[PDB]
């Protein structure tokens, strides 16, 4: 059940653009390393990458809203 | 009024400025580390927000990490506390670009008095006396250093320009040491502030650590709340500050009250700080000034009715001063005690868990701290876990009153410097009055 | 007894504007 | 000064008493019951002597024990604070005759005064206004108290003459209950205080309780010090006290002060007292007189920055008052808060142990009680465990303080009474303040 | 055993005048009724008697040490 926690304080989105198709998705799995997730602070948008390959067990936040550091992100394996 | 503003701090001073924000109405932002999550005021705060790991590199110096706190909080203020940020005016003009409100003086304020180069030219310019020195910045010309020192007389201390807490400072007696001091003192401001500038400056042997509180709006008017006493000291590291200042006649408080007052409008200070004067044969001579509320600053509320923070808090806002100089009364005399966590004999800090805390109550007896029972200690951070603040009709009754708070204190689980405090109550040259700067390390002798 | 705290969550609807540049 | 005295009393005066005399350099004695080993005081106490079992009957309430435990110790003075023998005339003249100072009144003043018709005799005699009533004691002509009754108008209350702790106590609204009702508080007076003594009084029903403290040193010297409206009550006891009371005009202040330092200098009143009254339509009428320090004069010490109990250490010792009339001044304004250990529902005393426990604290704040973590409430005693003041430039700063401090308080093991405090300090009416005193049990809405 | 503690708080007095002979000892035992100790309050000197015939085992007070009340003064066995 690994975990991966987001870096920086900011405001979590899951789609790079207003209008566009989700990153990933909670079923189709990713890689060693890859965009997920971005995180916004102070514009510069920001991208999270997999530390571990592996399949998406979930997404534990919205998108819109705000997180913390150390701020469990989604759930791989 | 501030709608919402982030204490950028931790610990006593954190749970001072969640106080006064949350009885001024203001909602607080509490911006923590991944081990201070258990702290009294991120406990008591109405947002917190973690904002980095551990050590203080990566969570409370880190200024992106607190504006996007800020951010994403929707604040409109940054109250930097001491510490940390409080003087660095690359986080005031950080701050200030953001459109958030810097609860503090302007970044150029923070730069010019920043260095005390410049903060002693300054305060010669507008007529606030100096200790006699260097006058600037040491060079290589060795030539002029020993004659700069002869003409000063010796002994001499080389003052780093960003120095502070005590550190960067190196006594000399003569030439034979010079250099090798000035090189030492240059190597560890570079490992400290990243600035290697030093200066020297003539060294007083019998002076009284003395410094003024003043409140400036920033619109032309500046006030001076009485003064402080802050020669109990071990390695330039304050233990007990009290104020009224023991033997400051009414008209030499005066006199160097408007002095600084007039200093303060002079560079259009703003908010709260701090000059500090060292005090001899009835002259003031200023060594460097605080831009940001002090430590022991709760001397000064408990003896003038003025809440220090909230005043900073008004000024940030854009409201003028409310309190003019004639309505500042002196009634009493408060004496304070840094309650250190670290052993006693060995001034090494000592973190670990609480077992047993009791707090000292009673009529004039204050306690400014974090902790409680169960609450563990993190070593990352300063030793300090709280402060004592006792206020009576005069000082014997404020040394009384301390001297009884301190034994109804309990901590245990951690080594902390109550005894040193117990003995330093009890001490009769103290209950006297007007020791010296170099009088705690006397009596210690080691 | 607010040592135990809910530990609650952000509310996103709060905004603030950085400039750009 | 006094050599050594013995503190007859338990819990937060023992304490408040405790601290005095350590602050004045006197010797303390701390009789205690065998229930009482781990209370506060007794723990800080010099000499700790045991007066008798748990019953406060017969420990507390046994003077020869207290005499006794005065002898063996070489005590000079014998304090009793409130409650207990504060205001027994026997224990006054029989500690004076023994060889110990009684610090408070004369016993012929504390005769006096607790008659509350020989009282209010007195005060009609001084120029002191009282509210009318049978103006005497109620005799067996049901013909002459009816006619009375319908003079003064109806409701009327019965309160027995030697009646305290708002006991004994009942209002009768017309002349068909009223025989029964004296017939019934006699024997309830007879059951409790041993006196069936009593007296009709007119019953006002939107008074605003409010009562003068005076300080008197019995050489022909008396002060006033401001005031305090205890309006808020249950069951004819305080909950929350404040000082000074709102909307009383300096001019009435000075009024109702003027007169009754002038009745304390012509009674010959010795030590400190308080004088109540009923505030309604700008006139104040008398109730009674405490003849012992109150349990809310934390507030009037908080306001003015007189110690009272010091002030009555000193008095006893003889000196006279070093505090001018025109000396005293009222700077802020102070709200207190009675912390008691029982359901907030049931009001039901709930002793037991108290597992943890975190005073609040902070700037103007001050905390005063007894427990600790671990700290066995016992069963036999009254219910208050501590009394939280908090203090401001203003009434809304202090009712924001008191919300804080309250919120701050960590009390378990026990059911105290702290929801209670902070629905009060919720509620929009007393915070505009003003309140009569059945304002707390019509918010109750039974 | 069984101890026997004073009742009223004053001076405690094993001989019943200055110059006498003590009520007891150590060694020669007691009878439920007899007096053991004298406890002086206010110029009046009370006696004190035992519950329990035994032994006198040992006396835990000394002679003039003011006592109090509830205070363990000897222990019968
Ligand atoms: N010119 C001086 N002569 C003697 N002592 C000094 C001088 N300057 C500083 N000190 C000692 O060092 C302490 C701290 O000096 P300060 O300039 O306030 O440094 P910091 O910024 O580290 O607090 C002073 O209280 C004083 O005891
Ligand atoms: N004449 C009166 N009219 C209305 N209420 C009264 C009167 N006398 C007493 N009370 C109520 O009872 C409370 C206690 O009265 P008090 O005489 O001080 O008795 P106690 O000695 O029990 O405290 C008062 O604060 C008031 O609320
Ligand atoms: C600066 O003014 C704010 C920029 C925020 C950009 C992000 S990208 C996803 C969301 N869509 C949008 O328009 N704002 C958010
Ligand atoms: C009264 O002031 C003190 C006098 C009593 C002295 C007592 S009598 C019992 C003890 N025996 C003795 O020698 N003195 C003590
Ligand atoms: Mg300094
Ligand atoms: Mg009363």
């Amino acid at each position: 059940g690994h975990i991966v926690r987001s870096p920086m304080v900011g405001t979590f989105y899951r789609t790079p653009s207003p209008d566009a198709k989700a990153f990933i998705e909670v079923g189709q799995k990713v890689n060693v390393g890859d965009t997920l997730c971005i995180v916004e602070a102070m514009k510069m948008m920001n991208q999270i990458e997999a530390d571990k390959s592996g399949t998406v067990k979930a997404i534990l936040v919205e998108s819109g809203q705000p997180v913390e550091f150390d701020e469990p992100l989604v759930v791989i394996e | 009024m501030l709608d919402k503003i982030v204490i950028a701090n931790r610990g006593e001073i954190a749970l001072r400025i969640l106080r006064a924000c949350k009885e001024l109405g203001i909602k607080t932002v509490a911006v923590h580390s991944s081990a201070d999550r258990d702290l009294k005021h991120v406990l008591l705060a109405d947002e917190t927000v973690c904002i980095g790991p551990a050590p203080s590199v990566k969570s409370y110096l880190n200024i992106p990490a607190i504006i996007s706190a800020a951010e994403i909080t929707g604040a409109v203020a940054i109250h930097p506390g001491y510490g940390f940020l409080s003087e660095n005016a690359n986080f005031a003009e950080q701050v200030e670009r953001s459109g958030f409100i810097f609860i503090g003086p302007k970044a150029e304020t923070i730069r010019l008095m920043g260095d005390k180069v410049s903060a002693i030219a300054a305060m010669k310019k507008a007529g606030v006396p100096c200790v006699p020195g260097s006058d600037g910045p040491l060079g290589d010309d060795m030539d002029k250093n020993r004659a700069i020192a002869k003409r000063i007389g010796y002994p001499v201390i080389i003052k780093a320009s960003g120095g502070g807490g005590g550190r960067g400072m190196r006594v000399v007696r003569g030439d034979a040491e010079l250099a090798q001091s000035i090189s030492m003192t240059r190597a560890e401001a570079k490992a400290a502030f990243s600035n290697d500038m030093v200066y020297m400056e003539k060294y007083l042997e019998n002076p009284r650590h003395v410094e003024i509180q003043v409140l400036a709006d920033g619109q032309g008017n500046a006030i001076y709340l009485a003064e402080r006493d802050c020669s109990m000291q071990r390695r330039h590291q304050k233990v007990v500050e009290e104020a009224p200042a023991p033997g400051i006649t009414p008209e030499l408080r005066r006199y160097i009250g408007e002095r600084c007052a007039k200093a303060c409008v002079d560079i259009g200070y703003r908010g709260a700080g701090t000059f500090e004067f060292l005090f001899e044969n009835g002259e003031f001579y200023f060594i460097e000034m605080n831009t940001r509320i002090q430590v022991e600053h709760p001397v000064t509320e408990m003896i003038t009715g003025v809440d220090l923070i909230k005043e900073q808090l008004r000024i940030a806002a854009g409201q003028p001063l409310s309190i003019k100089q004639e309505e500042v009364h002196v009634r009493g005399h408060a004496v304070e005690c840094r309650i250190n966590a670290e052993d006693p004999n060995t001034f090494l800090p000592s973190p670990g868990k609480i077992t047993r805390f009791h707090a000292p109550g009673g009529f004039g007896v204050r306690w400014e701290s974090h902790i409680y029972a169960g609450y563990t200690v993190p070593p990352y951070y300063d030793s300090m876990i709280g402060k004592l603040i006792c206020y009576g009709e005069n000082r014997d009754v404020a040394i009384a009153r301390m001297k009884n708070a301190l034994q109804e204190l309990i901590i245990d689980g951690i080594k902390t410097n109550v005894d040193l405090q117990i003995r330093i109550m009890n001490d009769e040259n103290f209950q006297h009055g007007g020791t010296n700067i170099h009088y705690l390390e006397k009596k210690l002798g080691l | 007894s607010w040592i135990e705290r809910i530990k609650s969550n952000i509310t996103p609807t709060r905004k603030a504007s950085i400039p750009e540049g």
